[PDB]
């Protein structure tokens, strides 16, 4: 997983996957938004959320044998914590999951 | 809905606030001219910024596109490796291996070693081979230099046994605005000629693809003579470490007829002469037959007669500035592919792209089949029509250039 | 060490016979100040809330004490860029009406 | 009224034992960009007679069970801090300080009987030893990577020597503790080389490892000066400050020392029960 | 009774304890002369590698070999 907190725009920095990882949170009108950054890099931003659906979309970025994120539900920062959780899958758990999607 | 107009907006708040507030002023030094003139940098930046998030158009746009490409293409590239196997090295006796042993290539090779080893009492050990950088490099025949050493490993190795596995390089926008008109696959059971042609080019380290269908009998104008319903494709790759994937993908997107060179045709090499022999499908059917041909290798020859110009150009720019558009990295021309007819116009044409302000007062081109000498002073023309049988290469050192 | 747009008894822009916007400089700007700011209301100020005068919770509601007005009208004074210190405040209430007297130092 | 979170966490071979804020604690941190290992010093009060059975009786420092079958936790056991705030019941935690006990004391007699104890980082390296043989022609940035890998840490390196060849670099090591002196010897003193919490740090003097995180400092407890080599502050307990990081300052009193700056050396000095919560500062110029 | 290291009771209690224990430590990683023996060699750039045959003693006072030197003259 990755801790949260129910807070309308936060960032958070840990150590994923034997790399550095960087991701602010925030929130957009409506939907939330999130800007990813790896070891001091950025990799996409302003990436919608959304229940499943991984936050990295284009193929290059999200690994050549790297990991992803996914969210449970749709994004709501007053549920961060409580009944919602962001969980970090590694290259081969996401590699199964992206080829059961279809 | 694609050009913004500014010319007019200074107006548009110069008059604003003259029927807001009052009828005064509007001019240059007084107060009221800061707030007017900065009312209307920010509009301009509005209007620009609200445009250019528009486009979305396939072409002018940039990173973005990504998404343009996956609504269709499920992936563009790929950033990986030459990682290599079945290596052995020329050594001595009791030698202690050990990792990052830095092996180069003369044409710039800077392989690691993979895996520590010992050496053995016979002297001859086998070693693992991973390249420095992540595009796609080949190891010659032999083997041709050792860095790291300990004075008693003499060298490296290169045998026909090992392998070689090819890998992507990166990616480049202006490149993917080019195969996204071709890597367009198509959602019923994957039956069509563009679909065929559209899922081969997706594959790794295939440069081009030809596809051609009958639908008469007896012969087609597109080359090729023989069967009467063939399904002729020309796949031109680097090679298929899956070697029955490069043959799977071609089954998967295939119904018809799978003939060899158009079924008898002559002077272009398939790749064997029984059949592709795909391993098995999945619907429990044991049905195998896939033929497909590589192009007949050709070579290039690139010569021209350029001024002086207007700036100190130097003359090996010239040379790195076709080997581009052979390559077909530059935008706009897809590059050199199978049928692909060599022409001096579009070549010369196109040098102009990257280093302007020089006069070209001749150029001329011609080639012959590779691994052979060069032609006669005389035997350069303007074209070469090109038969889609094969395709035709440029290296650095074909180029020729005088500054008469 | 402030400036300001004169505005008139009416809080507009006013422009004088030339059309000029003028660059009020000290003392007036500092009478404009804090007129405007005695008169700018809570929970009308975005970006910085709590804010202003309680006029509709202090003032115009039924209250007890009336203490509570002089120390906001006293707060609103103050955050004025160039006040220093505050010297009478007096809150008369006789009548209808609500009298406010003040009287404000500043470094000029 | 926010609330100051201080817990200090203990790995028994039955499971964890977590002694919280409530208590009385003091602990003392000191962190720095050299090869010589971070200490932390705790003050314990209070402590009842199972736990002191519980607890006391496993820093035995002798050898059990001969046989050894496994490492690390069969020989030390291994303490976690964590220090934050509260608010509201909204926490900010951080984890400050990992390491191995050493050294055990008494302080103060009854009726309230205190323990003093000391922690070192990475300590279990000082029994185990090296199996894997070293490099003998390479670069530097192999020769770090095989030590990291021995001793089992994740590790970046970024320095101006990445590409420079050591012939015989780490023959004569006895124990995997002195692979980070052999590491700091050869480009001293342009060449730091740390290991802070779980991770080998080898980089130039003068680079900040993570240029996008640059934290603003504009509220000090100490007041900023001029220090001979850099500038020296000190502020309340901010878990963004971290060794090798940057600070950009901004002062109201010193104004003349305003710029930005990387992190050289660091002190805690955090209670539960006492003044101290702090943090202190030591800068050098950003390159 | 293993002791997990050369370390000494009586140490900690002074200054002067602790000197001499960083004393010893100092001195015994200073290396001047010890005999080896040749593992390989050849003759025509005078380069051999050398293998130490003294080893190093434990707190199980157990033999851990020394490290091979490439190149030595």
């Amino acid at each position: 997983k990755i801790p949260l907190t129910a807070v309308p725009n936060q960032a958070i920095s840990f150590n994923a996957g034997s790399s550095y990882w960087k991701i602010r949170l925030y929130q957009n009108m409506d939907m939330m938004n999130a800007d990813i950054s790896r070891d001091g890099v950025i990799v996409c931003h302003g990436v919608r959320c959304f229940g499943g659906i991984p936050l990295l979309q284009y193929s290059h970025q999200y690994r050549p044998d790297y990991g992803n994120f996914v969210f449970d539900r749709d994004a709501d920062w007053t549920l961060f914590g409580d009944g919602i959780n962001l969980f970090y899958l590694d290259g081969a758990e996401f590699a199964e999951y992206q080829a059961l999607a279809t | 809905v694609a050009d913004t107009a500014d010319v007019l907006s200074d107006v548009e708040a110069e008059f604003r606030a003259a029927l807001g507030a009052n009828i005064n002023l509007a001019a240059s030094t007084p107060q009221g001219s800061l707030v007017a003139a900065e009312a209307i940098a920010r509009s301009s930046v509005m209007r620009n910024e609200a445009r250019i998030a528009n486009t979305i158009n396939p072409n002018v746009s940039f990173g973005t596109f990504l998404d343009a490409i996956c609504a269709l293409m499920g992936i563009e590239r790929g950033s990986d490796l030459s990682t290599f196997g079945y290596g052995v090295q020329v050594t001595g006796r009791s030698q202690t291996r050990i990792s990052t042993g830095s092996r180069v290539q003369t044409p710039a090779g800077a392989i690691f070693t993979v895996m520590s080893d010992v050496t053995i009492p016979a002297g001859g050990v086998a070693t693992i081979d991973i390249k420095s950088q992540e595009y796609g490099n080949i190891p010659l025949p032999v083997g041709n230099l050792i860095i790291i050493d300990g004075t008693i490993g003499w060298s490296g190795a290169k045998v026909i046994a090992s392998t070689r596995v090819d890998p992507g390089s990166r990616q480049m926008s202006d490149a993917e605005l080019k195969n996204a008109r071709v890597n367009r696959l198509a959602i019923q059971g994957r039956n069509s000629t563009m679909a065929i042609k559209a899922y081969v080019s997706a594959v790794p380290n295939v440069t081009s693809v030809n596809v051609i269908e009958n639908n008469t009998g007896a012969v087609q104008v597109v080359n090729g003579v023989s069967f009467t319903l063939p399904y002729a494709v020309w796949v031109c790759v680097a090679g298929n470490p899956d070697k029955q994937a490069v043959a799977d993908a071609l089954w998967a997107a295939h119904n018809g007829g799978t003939p060899w060179d158009y079924g008898a045709t002559n002077n272009g090499v398939p790749v064997d002469g029984p059949n592709g022999v795909p391993v098995r499908d999945p619907a429990s059917g044991r049905k195998y037959v896939v033929k497909w041909t590589t192009p007949i290798m050709y070579d290039g020859y690139v010569n021209v007669t350029v001024q002086q110009g207007s700036s100190s150009v130097a003359p090996e720019a010239i040379q790195n500035a076709v080997v581009n558009y052979a390559q077909g990295k530059v935008e706009g021309e897809e590059g050199l592919v199978v049928g692909a007819s060599l022409s001096a116009f579009e070549v010369a044409g196109a040098i102009a792209r990257e280093i302007p302000g020089i006069y070209i007062k001749l150029c001329q081109v011609a080639c012959v089949a590779a691994g052979s000498p060069a032609p006669a002073p005389g035997d350069f023309t303007s074209e070469y029509v090109m038969s889609a049988f094969g395709q035709a290469t440029i290296s650095v050192g074909n180029v020729r250039v005088t500054f008469v | 060490s402030t400036s300001t747009i004169r505005t008139g008894t009416n809080n507009d822009i006013l422009l004088d016979d030339n059309g000029n916007m003028v660059i009020l400089r000290d003392v007036e700007a500092c009478a404009q100040d804090v007129r405007a700011a005695m008169l700018m209301r809570t929970g009308e100020n975005i970006f910085d809330v709590n804010s202003g005068v309680g006029y509709f919770e202090y003032i115009f509601s039924p209250q007890k004490s009336y203490d509570d007005a002089r120390k906001s009208i006293a707060d609103a004074i103050l955050s004025s860029p160039d006040v220093t210190g505050i010297e009478q405040l007096d809150i008369d209430i006789t009548g209808e009406v609500f009298g406010v007297d003040a009287k404000v130092i500043t470094i000029h | 009224m926010k609330k100051r979170i201080l817990r200090v966490t203990f790995n028994m071979p039955y499971g964890p034992e977590v002694i919280r804020e409530d208590l009385d604690v003091r602990v003392r941190i000191m962190k720095a960009a050299l090869r010589i290992q971070n200490r932390a010093t705790m003050e314990i009060f209070g402590l009842t007679t199972q736990l002191r059975e519980s607890l006391l009786s496993q820093f035995t420092a002798w050898k059990h069970r001969q046989r050894q079958v496994g490492r690390e936790d069969e020989l030390m056991i291994k303490v976690s801090v964590e220090a934050g705030y509260s608010d509201q019941g909204r926490e900010q935690v951080s984890r400050v300080f990992v390491g191995e006990v050493a050294i055990v004391d008494i302080i103060s007699p009854p009726p309230d009987i205190g323990i003093r104890i000391q922690c070192y980082t990475r300590q279990i390296d000082r029994t185990k030893t090296i199996r894997n043989m070293p490099p003998a022609n390479t670069t530097f940035v192999k020769f770090v990577e095989w030590g990291a890998n021995e001793m089992g840490l994740n590790f970046i390196c970024d320095t101006s020597y990445n590409d420079q060849v050591l012939k015989n670099p780490g023959r004569s090591i006895t124990v995997a503790s002195a692979i980070l002196a052999s590491i700091q010897d050869m480009y001293m003193p342009d060449v730091a080389a740390f290991v802070d919490d779980d991770i080998l740090i080898v980089k130039d003097r003068d680079k900040v490892i993570r240029p996008d995180e640059v934290t603003n400092v504009n509220s000090f407890v100490g007041i900023p000066s001029w220090s001979e080599w850099g500038v020296e502050f000190q502020c309340l307990f901010e878990p963004s400050i971290r060794v090798a990081g940057g600070v950009a300052v901004e002062s109201l009193m010193n104004p003349s020392v305003n710029g930005n700056y990387v992190i050289t050396a660091l002190e805690y000095d955090l209670a539960s029960r006492d003044r101290p919560f702090y943090i202190k500062v030591m800068g050098s110029p950003a390159a | 009774n293993i002791s997990l290291t050369s370390a000494k009771a009586p140490d900690r209690t002074r200054l002067i304890a602790a000197l001499d224990a960083r004393s010893r430590r100092d001195a015994l990683d200073f290396e001047v002369m010890i005999p080896a023996q040749v593992v390989q060699y050849d003759r025509a750039e005078n380069i051999a590698t050398i293998q130490p045959l003294i080893t190093w003693v434990d707190t199980e006072h157990n033999a851990v070999q020394r490290h091979q030197l490439v190149d030595i003259p």
